[PDB]
């Protein structure tokens, strides 16, 4: 994996991306 | 104290520095209350909120960004649970050109104030039907670079991907 201070997730590196989509359920949040 | 996090999909911003076309939802917590909102942004311009859509805990959201050229496209947020759908079209007049080299599904600790906003414990966020289109063909996150947040000597997330999904869990 790669660490960063602000992003967590998945990143595709390539060429010609013209559309990105995803579906998720709104989470329950509490204090960190 | 208020804690927040955001989840969004977007094009560019990692290896392409001139722009980011992105859309998503912010979730915040503060003293027994929560606040949710949907927004769009074509970085370096500011993020703007979609005021005509209600987001609630547990709702199923589908987010999509599409580029019709390196300087035009759209951002769409659909609340599948309520049937609401909003789209912002960027006909041009943008402040940055896309390279179209990165496609991503991200949970972010965004900047607010002097630094990053206190990071909320969101449990876990799973993006399903995670697909990117390149050259007319669709690809999933299988070969994607996995990223996690690490601040002040603390790992705050654990990410796992499958052939069609991305799961980010708070640590």
């Amino acid at each position: 994996e790669e660490y960063s201070s602000n992003w967590a997730g998945a990143v595709l590196i390539g060429d010609g991306y013209t559309k990105v989509t995803g579906e998720f359920t709104v989470p329950s949040v509490s204090a960190g | 104290e208020e804690y927040c996090a955001s989840a969004w999909v977007g094009i560019d911003g990692d290896t392409c520095e001139t722009a980011i076309l992105q859309t998503g939802v912010d979730f915040c917590y503060e003293d027994g209350q929560t606040s949710y909102d949907a927004w769009y942004e074509w970085y370096p311009d500011y993020a703007y909120d979609f005021s005509d859509i209600t987001i609630s805990e547990g709702d199923s959201i589908k987010v999509t960004v599409e580029a019709t050229s390196k300087s035009s496209g759209s951002a769409t947020v659909e609340n599948l649970t309520t049937g609401q759908s909003v789209t912002h079209t960027f006909s041009g007049n943008v402040e940055g050109d896309l390279c179209e080299t990165n496609a991503e599904w991200i949970v972010e600790d965004f900047e607010s104030g002097d630094s990053l906003v206190a990071f909320a414990d969101f449990g876990s966020v799973t993006f399903t039907n995670a697909e990117a289109t390149s050259g007319g063909s669709t690809v999933g996150p299988s070969d994607a670079t996995v990223m996690d947040i690490e601040q002040d000597g603390s790992v705050l997330t654990e990410t796992s991907v499958s052939g069609d999904s991305v799961t980010v869990t708070y640590v």
